[PDB]
């Protein structure tokens, strides 16, 4: 039986790092198949030097890691798969080194063959916060580079439309980027997470944009935004994250179409918008009902005394008097430990990765 | 008993 480790010479250490971070393609056929080979490649190198009681190699891959990944990104960052492909590498290696830490409180879905791939020699605790403040950073990247693809996108898929962009625009690319963090073994809590931060800058950027137009205020798009958040809710059904927190973040614009759509003339009707809109601030509720355009004839503005009462009712909020979402929030990010159940003792390294200075162990 | 192998800032 193999023992689940990978010997390399100190000499080839910058080639082991040139090939397996600096150089490698994350769309390539070979990295497929195994999700988070780069990470299984490196820990069992780690387990390598660990057991060879050497300290001193030890250190020297785990910070040549660290520096290179942060190569790749200051390189190559505003590509979402090369991103992707890192954050899910840098998890997958912390999670490594929490599953064979040799720490009881990691080990519970380890097989009895898992356990005895512990490490022996080294706490490597301390890495592990490096590592993990690594990975926070990558998200952040992350977050910002989705951003950027998804912001031309947003206004004209969420509130104008009834080189171009509709709602199937921003839906094909958020299958893009799940089928991509999918294929990458991004860890599925993360996804969550990702999925969560994007629906919430979709919801911030369409809100801001019809507080800022005066064409947005109607009861017909009410009903259009009420269609364009249904459609969102239904690809997190069908991707199966509708415990991500995702729709949630989408309560302001939610409320603020509801708010289109309701009376607005009653005492009764100020005390419904009241009791409905808590996750609206003062100046956005005003806002909405001094924009609001009637549909014909049969319908009318809504009355500066009726706005009076609105703000008479809500006077004792704990009120943010600001107007706008602020659409750059990032909520923090966890990574939870999510051992696997690949066994480090069949991993086979491709031929086509250029490794073969490596040897099985 | 494993040893702690230490990281700060000058490893990197």
């Amino acid at each position: 039986d193999f023992q689940g480790m990978l010997e390399y010479k100190k000499e080839d250490e910058q080639k082991l790092v040139k090939n397996l971070i600096l150089e490698l393609k994350p769309r390539g056929v070979a990295v497929n198949l195994i999700p988070g080979l780069p990470a299984y490649i490196l820990f069992m190198c780690v387990r390598h030097a660990d057991y060879l009681n050497d300290d001193q190699k030890v250190r020297s891959l785990l910070t040549s890691t660290i520096n290179s990944i942060k190569k790749v990104l200051k390189k190559r960052g505003d590509d979402f798969e090369t991103v992707s492909f890192w954050l899910s590498n840098t998890c997958r290696f912390l999670h490594c080194l929490k599953q064979y830490s040799g720490e009881e409180g990691f080990m519970k879905h380890n097989t009895s063959r898992q356990n005895e791939h512990c490490l022996t020699n080294f706490d490597l605790a301390e890495y592990r916060q490096v590592l993990s403040d690594l990975a926070i950073q990558i998200y952040q990247q992350l977050v910002r580079v989705l951003e950027n693809i998804l912001q031309p996108m947003i206004v004209s898929g969420m509130l104008e439309h009834e080189g171009t962009y509709t709602l199937d625009s921003i839906l094909r690319q958020l299958n893009s980027f799940h089928s991509v963090m999918c294929q990458h073994g991004m860890d599925p809590e993360l996804i969550k997470q990702v999925v969560k931060q994007m629906f919430y800058i979709i919801g911030a950027i369409t809100l801001n944009n019809l507080l800022l137009r005066k064409d947005m205020c109607s009861w017909s798009k009410g009903m259009q935004i009420r269609y364009n958040v249904s459609q969102l809710e239904e690809w997190l059904r069908d991707k199966n994250l509708m415990n991500s927190g995702a729709k949630e973040t989408l309560e302001p614009l939610i409320q603020a179409a509801q708010l289109l759509q309701v009376k607005k003339k009653t005492d009764d009707d100020a005390e419904a918008i009241c009791s409905m809109c808590n996750a609206l601030t003062t100046a956005q509720i005003v806002k909405v009902l001094n924009l609001y355009t009637p549909v014909n004839e049969f319908e009318e503005r809504v009355s500066v005394s009726f706005i009076r009462t609105i703000q008479m009712r809500l006077r004792d909020r704990k009120d943010s008097p600001q107007l706008l979402m602020d659409a750059k929030h990032i909520f923090p990010v966890t990574f939870p430990f999510n051992p696997s159940s690949l066994a480090l003792e069949t991993i086979q390294i491709p031929a086509s990765l250029g490794l073969g200075f490596i040897s099985r162990v | 008993k494993k040893r702690l192998l230490s990281f700060r800032d000058v490893d990197f």
